[PDB]
């Protein structure tokens, strides 16, 4: 006859629901975990969420660090190699973001350089298409669109940032773009 | 039986 | 035994977080959580529909919920009808056997279900209802004897008496609540447990 | 399994009117949900009845939530030229009054006042619509709908004055707050 | 040394969380800790994604916290005392008022001007509640006494959160503190 437990369904459920694609069985075991623990301890989930939220700092600091880490080349013909520079360079600007963001002008310049960096990565990508047998570009064009979905996403994320002041979303987005940049490379490599 | 008589009295 | 979500449902659920949508999570989601074990197909299918419809029209679930609560009286009646109906088919659940004692148990079982099925019609006059509480008490005391005159069987004795106790509990709340629906549903479970006893002396 | 069994009647006595009502404002939802309920019920009858009972058990949860949603209406006052400014304003004002209902409902006069305060605000906003219509197409259908729930809201009120039962008011208020947004987007 | 950097949040966020909850429900803590440790072991980086998704959903929790605060208006006379005298008359009301002031925060929290006006009323209602606390405190004992300590701490922790607000902007903590304060007040009125 009350809602001490609302955040269990309103927050944690959708959280586990939304990872599922990542790994299904852990999502399940934890849902079950919180579910049992809430049943015995109404209010517990909420106190748990509130404490997580209190740690935003640490968490932001940590996301910045992954981002910085995300650059330096993680392992795994003239344009078999000279493609990788535009990847490398994009990854590099993205990884710098955390230390540019807190200064409007230098961040003004940052975005320009990323916009530059992707647009001209896009060109390196467009201008390499021609080197694969044209009757099998299924994965290529696929990955290009994906990378574009996320590049799109990144721009909205920039957009909301000036409205928000919520920096993490930028790092989070920028990170996803990076992985994305890796998938393109995994795709064009194979 | 205790419960039964109790209910009965209720 | 667990629902799975599509990429699109996942995407909807994330897009839909405005306060107006919370009943999707607070009311329906636990519903689907319980359904899951009984009917995986249904649970999943219905969760999918709610998620989509809610994304597309934040507010939709609440509207549906509030409309359903507006039909409390229809459910009250239906539940009365179920309870009324419950005391029938004396033949099927009964002990097939024509004996001096085995036919006598049927007779004491048919008695109780009958008082119980009549509750929706006695619950309004406190005097009559009061009487019916008593009559029920008898029917129960009188019946549990006829059982011990004639170990999964132990479990039924336990369950029956447990549901017997629960009915009293619910009863006690109604005089503090005026919500007859709890009384009906309750009575109706006791009738079922009475049926389950006779099932073991059929097997 | 061709003849419907008794235990499925809430499908028809409760779920269908809800969908038949919903249909009038949201075909895909109405169709998809009804379709889903029909299928489910067909495959495991008594299912609809079980869901309704789960939903019914949550009444009080549900009643809190509705009030709370009404109190919160306060923050959504930005939600969605001179004669414009007046409309965008007398709108905000209606929402702010309705959102104070949960506070005013317990009392004799405070509530009585508020009811007049509402009736003023409703008429005031109504007037400012024509200050945008009769000065500057699909707007007319809304106006009609708005007035319908405004009328519907007044129904609830004097009905409440018999019942003492509030959610009806909270629910009615919430829809009204919603029409007003739906007017304010219809530009 | 052998564990991934991605797994850091398990130790920097969740362990601190479980260590606090251990102070209350050792089983809940143990089990939930165990859950996460097994889940992270299996999926280096999971905890971090759990955390990001929670954070992505802050607004659900802002609304929620705002909501309990606003609802508190109905529970303002929750836990009045049924002993009649001016020692208990003065306690009843000064708690009713404080609770009512606190539940009005959400309406004022945006008008920074009017909100500063409101600040003083709370400081005032609190002081007046204390003035009736240190008025019946020594009148009547050991095992039922510690509540006075709590209230003072939290009521400061409230103002600290009030400071942070004009710095931050994130009203949630103000809502959250405000809520705790209402709970503490009920706790005081619960002793009797």
């Amino acid at each position: 006859t009350s809602m001490v437990s609302m955040p269990l369904y309103a927050v944690m459920y959708p959280v586990f629901n939304e990872l599922e694609r990542v790994n299904l069985s852990a999502a399940q075991t934890l849902r079950a975990a919180f579910i049992k623990a809430e049943k015995e301890n109404p209010g517990l989930t909420q106190d748990i969420i509130m404490k997580i939220l209190e740690k935003k700092s640490v968490e932001v600091n940590f996301t910045e660090s992954l981002l910085r880490m995300a650059a330096d080349d993680v392992e795994e013909e003239p344009e078999f190699q000279d493609l990788n520079e535009k990847a490398r360079a994009l990854k590099q600007i993205l990884s710098k973001i955390p230390d540019e963001i807190n200064d409007r002008v230098r961040f003004l310049q940052t975005i320009k350089d990323i916009a530059s960096a992707i647009k001209e990565l896009l060109d390196t990508v467009n201008n390499v298409f021609k080197k694969y047998q044209y009757q099998n570009r299924r994965a290529l064009e696929h990955q290009k669109k994906e990378f574009v979905k996320y590049s799109k996403s990144f721009s909205d994320t920039l957009k909301t940032y000036f409205k928000d002041g919520k920096a993490i979303n930028v790092f989070v987005s920028a990170n996803r773009l990076i992985h994305q940049t890796n998938l393109i490379l995994q795709t064009f490599k194979t | 039986d205790a419960l039964l008589a109790d209910l009965e009295s209720t």
